[PDB]
This record gives structure tokens, C-alpha cells and sequence, in this order.
DNA sequence: ATCGGATGTATATATCTGACACGTGCCTGGAGACTAGGGAGTAATCCCCTTGGCGGTTAAAACGCGGGGGACAGCGCGTACGTGCGTTTAAGCGGTGCTAGAGCTGTCTACGACCAATTGAGCGGCCTCGGCACCGGGATTCTCGA
DNA sequence: TCGAGAATCCCGGTGCCGAGGCCGCTCAATTGGTCGTAGACAGCTCTAGCACCGCTTAAACGCACGTACGCGCTGTCCCCCGCGTTTTAACCGCCAAGGGGATTACTCCCTAGTCTCCAGGCACGTGTCAGATATATACATCCGAT
């Protein structure tokens, strides 16, 4: 009766931080 | 036996006035292999498809070293490190480096 | 001539207790819009490039995963291939 | 092992088209992260134009679609 | 209905005109407008239900565009699909670095 | 004509 | 003279939002620059837009066609 | 009696907090009057076509000082000087 | 011909038909082709000829990447135009920053 | 099925003593089209902000006024408004 | 490191306004039903060119050892920005009033889509040659240790 | 300031292949019709943007003050540059397979196009409660004293 969801993480960064892969 | 830096403004002269690749056309090819390996396998690259790629990715470097470099000067130091080239795509956003 | 009755029935899905200011809600119908024509552009460029005069689902699915990053991209595709199979039968 | 094709030296002409005098160590490891980062995000874009095309063969023509629907608009491949 | 057949909110009808008048193509698809109104439904869904999170939190039952701010920019794959837009009176993260704290 | 060298 | 009508708290409060300790006092002067530019070449397309619609009245939406002509795209006012 | 910077840190988080827009609505107004004046003489801006130009205008501000205020601290400095603001706009590129 | 009633070396016609099925436009003008053409014809004229003049200088007389990447990025109206677009092996303009010198 | 031939005789007039190479010509030819797109797309997109169904001369020439910089825009303008005097008569 | 005084800030509560939410009447845009064209799915084809093997040449990558020099921490001088308080400027609110001009509507004229027959501009394929890459050798220019 | 040494610029000879000019051959552009409607156009409605009056006071201006931050300079050192040597393997030219791009030949079937029909969704009223507003107060933070 409600709705779904996913997978979400924050602002993460990038120029020296980890991109997401699977 | 010259001094150190002399030679460092001698390759930089030479390189702005030519065209040609900086890096190895083989290796990228292979590099461009792998990438694509992820996403599909057994995938065929024209030849002038891979150079697309060789040269986006070599005038791409060059201008983020440009503003690296600026970063660099705007620290009171000569030498460019890690620390000049994240700056450098923080400030470019996510359009510039992501 | 607006979503915005639209986005209020998701925003009773997601949230039946919480309301939406009218300010909120000109942002939230100006997203859609921007969507909508991202989307629209990118996928007749693409029917473009194959010289295909016909813009269809399978279009549009490669379009979402050209502008949607990741994870977003799948979950679109599949709340999108749920309606159209939907759509299929009856 | 194949992000290490591409060189120290290679990095280090990069840099000197680029206009700099002096070159951390760091630097050409840094250099490669931000190049498979770059390419990863071409490269995805690309197959998924050879893909739409029904092939299993990328062209010029698709990496030059890829490049121009990110501001790397390409000269030179064709238009 | 159509948008009814399709268990969706948005408006197939609708936006499967907006795709015929507005010039994209000459022949739009039948299934095209539907995936279509399942993405923005969606996507409105997703950003509607983080936007109402950070209401609750900001003991509100409206959703004002502060909430909607909040929303996107801690998230990874909204902020970087609305990177280049700016919301309105949206404000901004409060976000203070390290070097300027005592 | 414009501005050039 | 007019472009003084914004003011030095007025800054200095836009800059606080950006998160920042100290600030010069050339600041003031150099964000009036960017300010008058950025102006400029907004209403610029702005009122280009206005001109072709053959109307002597700028409205919202002529903004926001302008502003999103520019990466600077604007929720809120129309879409 | 507080310290020099204390407050500052104080006036930081009480803006980042608030939405409410930081410069004056009416001087702003007739700026955009001026400027207008050199393209088009005689217009008239809608209430809410002037307040569009105000709020991407000052997002846009403070987007710059927060790219600005990085290039200080890279800098070993916490104090913005004009040095950044040049700097921060030619490395974001053009538009 | 149409293009020679225009005055110009680009084919009207052709263009013609591409702003048909180009989907911009249900009906597209009869002049829209003509001045099209003429913008279109001038960029490239005013290209070619900043691109020749400072080809001849280099003692060459066919017009490489190279030459045409010196021509845009040293005018100033012309790089502003062509600023997110990089020219295939064309190199860069010869820059050395100033506190890099002895 | 490009400009290449076009691009040489504007070529000619400008500079018949020099010639280009199969490289550049490429590059010429993907900036005509480049060229072409963007104003198309303006005009296209600038018609449909006032509803009209239809893009003309007046478009085409409020579009260069939006692309092209500043000095180039006036004697695109120019260039363009000559054209379409000529195709009034002959 | 601990403590109270002083300043600001989050918190509880109560009132008050106005904007959000729901309501109804109305209409025009979307759903049904039908026909007909032609873009596209589909099968079969031609052959382009991508991939992968051996094998020699050698430009270039890799390795190592000085050591000049720039990255870096420290630190002393001092100007300048922050903080605070009092004086001063106009923004903000709202109120009233005129009118330029956004917006709308009904005309009917001019214009582009459309089709068909025709044909010349333009694409693809083909040599031919001279611009340019290649090269070797001497004139010129910039760098650098006493 | 002096000359020795190493690089780049440059002048002329030779050889290579790509660019430029020709040539059939389509097929897309042109001509010349007609038909239908988008839009130029004039009249009308009235929203709303502009402008001045005038009271309130939040906010901007100016000023005096102190500190901590900007910045210059001396010290340390280790790391990156420069050079010569060894090692790797990119580069190039050749030969060979066949996957699969590009192609084409038929024909299905999916979508545009229409008329009628009616309900989804707009405008536009109507009332209420979430929230802006205010105020008294408990709680959280900074700061000087020790």
C-alpha cells in the first residue's frame, strides 16, 4: 500500500574517492 | 650534464608544437579491450574508433593537467601532486571528471 | 495544462499522511518536464543515428540508460518493462 | 596488469603538453585512476549505442554520439 | 482508461500526444509513451518519497522546497542527474570545513 | 574585419 | 551607481552560505564584476527571447529559456 | 566579548540553514533594470521574472565561493582573496 | 539551381530537405534554408581563411589539423564558439606559464 | 553524402593557391554539421516557445543572435539577410 | 582540566492568518473503432575489415645513481580583517492610481506541403602527380661552469 | 662578461602516396501545378507592472579596537630531475580466416489519420488547519579565570 525503494548512498564524492561497480 | 629543469622546459616546447600521440597506440588498444570487456563481451573496435578514444582521452589529460598545473602555481609551488589534480575536478564539477 | 495532480496521487503513494506547497510543487512539475524532454531528445537523436523513423519503447529504454546513472537506470527500465508488459495483454 | 600498458614516460609527455615543470611520483598512478575513470564512462555509453544498433562491432560513429552527449563534442570522425 | 491499463498515475494519454506534437519523430510507438510514464512516475516517486523523509524530520506535513533540496543532494545518482539544475530558495547543504572549526 | 593581427 | 545596491554584508552573507571564515576586502569589489556578468549575459538571451515574441514585457518563463541555455537551469518558475 | 572568527563560524551555519535570499529585493530590482537598458530601452519584468533572475544569481554566487573558498584553503590561507575568485572560474570552464 | 539563385556554394535544397527530416518543425520555411546556408557558408569561409592565411606562414600550402587548431583557439569570437569541442590531432597553442621560467 | 565539395569551393574563393588535407576536411565537414544541428535545434526549440508550427527566416536569425558570440553574430546576421534579399527577386 | 557567567539557540505553547486541499460544473482532449499505407521485422546475401599468427628492427621503456632544488616546517614581524557599538540610510510594507501591453478572438490572405515528371548536381570509383615526409649535413642559437 | 658544448633551426636532394582533378551513374533537387491552414492582422479585454506618498525599523554605514592570520625568510632534507646503461616490446610489414557490418529482396503489421463519443482534468469557487508568528523559557556553547 506504499511504495518501493533501492539503493542509495550519499554525495560519495569522486576526484580521489570510489566510483560504484558490480 | 645540464641542470635540473632545463631539460623539463626543453620537452615542453617540443611536445606543445607537435600533434602527435603521447602515448603508446598498442597499449591503449589493448586498455580499450578490457573496458569494454565489463559491459559486453566479444566486442570488435574499428580503427578509427579506437583513435577516437586515444585522442578525447589525451586532449582531455592535457587540459586537466592545464588547470592541475594552475592549481599548482596557485599554491606557491612549482611541482604538481595529487593533491593539485583532485582540487582541479572538484572545482570542474561533475561534467569535468567523474 | 501541468502534472501536478498527478504528483500529488504518487505523493499519496509514497507519503498519504504529508501534503506539498504549491512553490514545492511548481519544482516537482518542472522536474517532470525536464525529464520528459531529456528523455524525448535523447531518444529521437538515437532513432536519428539508425536512420529509423519510429521512436519506440526499446528507444526509450536505451535512452534511460544513456542519461540515468547507475542503479537508477535499472530500476527505471524495470518499472518501465512492468507497464508496457502490462500493457501487452490487455 | 593492462591499466599498467600505458607508461611513466607517456604520463610524464602529457604533462609537459600540459605546460608543467616538475612531477610528483604519485602522480602517474593518480593519472591512471582519472584515465580508466574517463575511458569507463565513454566506453559504457558507446556499447550502449553499438547495442541499440543491433552489433557486436563498435564504430567511429559511436564513440563520436558517446563523446559529444557529454560535452566532449569530437572533430575529425565524422558529423 | 489507458494510464489506468497500465497501472500507472502519469498520464499515457497524455504524454503520448506530447511525443507526437512536440516533434521528435514522425511515428511515435504504441509501448513508447507507456515506458515513458512508468520512468517520470517513478522518478517523481523516488525524489516525493526522500522529500517527505526529510519533512518528517523537519516536523512538517507539507513539503516545502527546502525538503526537496535536502532530498536530492545526498543522494548519489539523483545529484548527479540534477547537477546541472538549481533549485529554488532550495538553499544549499550545511557543509563547514575542516580547517575552519577551532 | 574584425578584431584580428 | 546603482550596482552598489547591493551592499558589503550583503556579500558577506552570500559568502557565509558558501562556508567561509575570513574575507578580504577586494572580495566586494571583484564579486560586483562577476555579478554584472553574469547579469549581462543572462538578460542578454533574456530579453533576446522577449524581442522575438514581440513583446515589450520580459516574463519568467523568457529567464528561464535563458538560463537553461546555459547549464544554469532553474526549477520553479515553469519548465 | 567573543573571538576574532568565532562569530563568523556562528553566522556560516545560521545562513547554510535558512533559504531565505541574502540580498536586498528592490536594489536588486532596478539592477536588473540597468543592465537590461543597453540591450532594449523601455521593458518591464514580470514580479516573478525578477525573481527568477535573483535566485540563480545568488545560487550561483554561492556555488562560486564554495569553489573559491577550496582554492584559499589549498593555499594554506582561510582568507578568500580575489587570487581565487579568477582561478575558480577558469578552472570550471566556459558558461 | 536554388543555391545559385542564393548567391551561396552551399546546396538550399539539401538543407531544405534536412530541416523536414530533421523533425524540427512541421513546416519549414521557404527563406529559413537560405539563411541558414549563408551562416553556415560565412563560419566556414571565416574559418578557412584564418586557417589558410596561417598555413601559408608555415610554408605549406595544404590546410592539416594542426593549422586549422592555431586558426580557432587564437581568435577570440571563434575559440568561445568552438570551446567544448577538441579538434583530432591538433595539438595545443604553445603556452609556458610565467613563474616556470629562470 | 556531406559538404566536402562545398567546403572546397568556399575554399577556393577565400584561398585558391592553398589546399586542405583529407584530415581536416573531415574535421571542417563535422564542424558545418556541428553548426547546422545547434542553430537548427535553437530554431526548433524557439518556435515551440511561442506555439508556432513553423521555422523561418526570423528564427534562424534570432538563433545565430543566441549561438554566435558577439562580433561573429553581426556579420552572420548580415551574411544571412543579404541571402534571403537575393532569393527575393532573381 | 574545571567552573560559573553570559550569549545565543533550540524548545514548548498559544494565538492567528492564509494557502493548501477538496469541492463542483464544464469542455475538450483522449479512448474506440476502422481503414490503408510503408516503415520495419525478417531472411539471405556479399565482402569488408577486424583479429591473430610469425618474425626482424630499434625506438623507447626500465633501472640506477648522484645531487641540485624545491617541498616543507618553523617563526618573527604587522597589517588588516573581525567584533562591537552608535549613527544613519532606505528597504520593506501597503495603499492608491493610471495605462502600457499581455492576452485573447475572429476574421481571411498568403505559404508551405504535396505530388509527379524531369534531369543535372553530386556521390563513388579511377588513375595521375607533386606536396610533403624523410634525411643528411652545415649554419645558427641557447645553455652553463670559472 | 668571457667561450665550450649540445639542440634546434634551416637549406637543399630524394622518394612516396595522398589529394586533386575526370568520369559515368544514379537519384535527389527542381519545376509547376493545387490544396488546405498556419499565421499575419485588427479589434477588444483587462491583467499587472509601474510610480508616488508615507510610516517603521531592519539593515546598512562608519568607527574604534585588538588579535590572529597573511606573508616573508631562514633551515632542513629528501625527492624528483638528469644521465648513462640495460631491457622490454611497440612498431612495422606480411599472410591468412571468417566474424559480422552492410547490403538487398519481400511482406508482414504496426502506426498515422478520422469521426464520433464522453469522461478525465482544468478553472474556480469555498472553508479549514498547517504553519508563520510571538514569547517566555530551559538547554547548549563559548570564554575568561584558575
Amino acid at each position: 500500500v506504499r511504495r518501493s525503494n533501492r539503493i542509495r548512498l550519499k554525495p560519495l564524492e569522486y576526484w580521489r574517492g570510489e566510483r560504484i561497480d558490480y | 650534464r645540464y641542470r635540473p629543469g632545463t631539460v623539463a622546459l626543453r620537452e615542453i616546447r617540443r611536445y606543445q608544437k607537435s600533434t602527435e600521440l603521447l602515448i603508446r597506440k598498442l597499449p591503449f588498444q589493448r586498455l580499450v579491450r578490457e573496458i569494454a570487456q565489463d559491459f559486453k563481451t566479444d566486442l570488435r573496435f574499428q580503427s578509427s574508433a579506437v583513435m577516437a578514444l586515444q585522442e578525447a582521452s589525451e586532449a582531455y589529460l592535457v587540459g586537466l593537467f592545464e588547470d592541475t598545473n594552475l592549481c599548482a602555481i596557485h599554491a606557491k609551488r612549482v611541482t604538481i601532486m595529487p593533491k593539485d589534480i583532485q582540487l582541479a575536478r572538484r572545482i570542474r564539477g561533475i561534467e569535468g571528471g567523474l | 495544462e501541468s502534472y501536478a495532480i498527478y504528483i500529488y496521487k504518487v505523493l499519496k503513494q509514497v507519503h498519504p499522511d504529508t501534503g506539498i506547497s504549491s512553490k514545492a510543487m511548481s519544482i516537482m512539475n518542472s522536474f517532470v518536464n525536464d525529464i520528459f524532454e531529456r528523455i524525448a531528445a535523447e531518444a529521437s537523436r538515437l532513432a536519428h543515428y539508425n536512420k529509423r523513423s519510429t521512436i519506440t519503447s526499446r528507444e526509450i529504454q536505451t535512452a534511460v540508460r544513456l542519461l540515468l546513472p547507475g542503479e537508477l537506470a535499472k530500476h527505471a527500465v524495470s518499472e518501465g518493462t512492468k507497464a508496457v508488459t502490462k500493457y501487452t495483454s490487455s | 596488469d593492462n591499466i599498467q600498458g600505458i607508461t611513466k614516460p607517456a604520463i610524464r609527455r602529457l604533462a609537459r603538453r600540459g605546460g608543467v615543470k616538475r612531477i610528483s611520483g604519485l602522480i602517474y598512478e593518480e593519472t591512471r585512476g582519472v584515465l580508466k575513470v574517463f575511458l569507463e564512462n565513454v566506453i559504457r555509453d558507446a556499447v550502449t549505442y553499438t547495442e541499440h544498433a543491433k552489433r557486436k562491432t563498435v564504430t567511429a560513429m559511436d564513440v563520436v554520439y558517446a563523446l559529444k552527449r557529454q560535452g566532449r563534442t569530437l572533430y575529425g570522425f565524422g558529423g | 482508461s489507458r494510464s489506468n491499463r497500465a497501472g500507472l498515475q502519469f498520464p499515457v494519454g497524455r504524454i503520448h500526444r506530447l511525443l507526437r506534437k512536440g516533434n521528435y519523430a514522425e511515428r511515435v510507438g504504441a509501448g513508447a509513451p507507456v515506458y515513458l510514464a512508468a520512468v517520470m512516475e517513478y522518478l517523481a516517486a523516488e525524489v516525493l518519497e526522500l522529500a517527505g523523509n526529510a519533512a518528517r524530520d523537519n516536523k512538517k506535513t507539507r513539503i516545502i522546497p527546502r525538503h526537496l533540496q535536502l532530498a536530492i543532494r545526498n543522494d548519489e545518482e539523483l545529484n548527479k542527474l540534477l547537477s546541472g539544475v538549481t533549485i529554488a530558495q532550495g538553499g544549499v547543504l550545511p557543509n563547514i570545513q575542516a580547517v575552519l572549526l577551532p | 574585419n574584425r578584431i584580428r593581427l
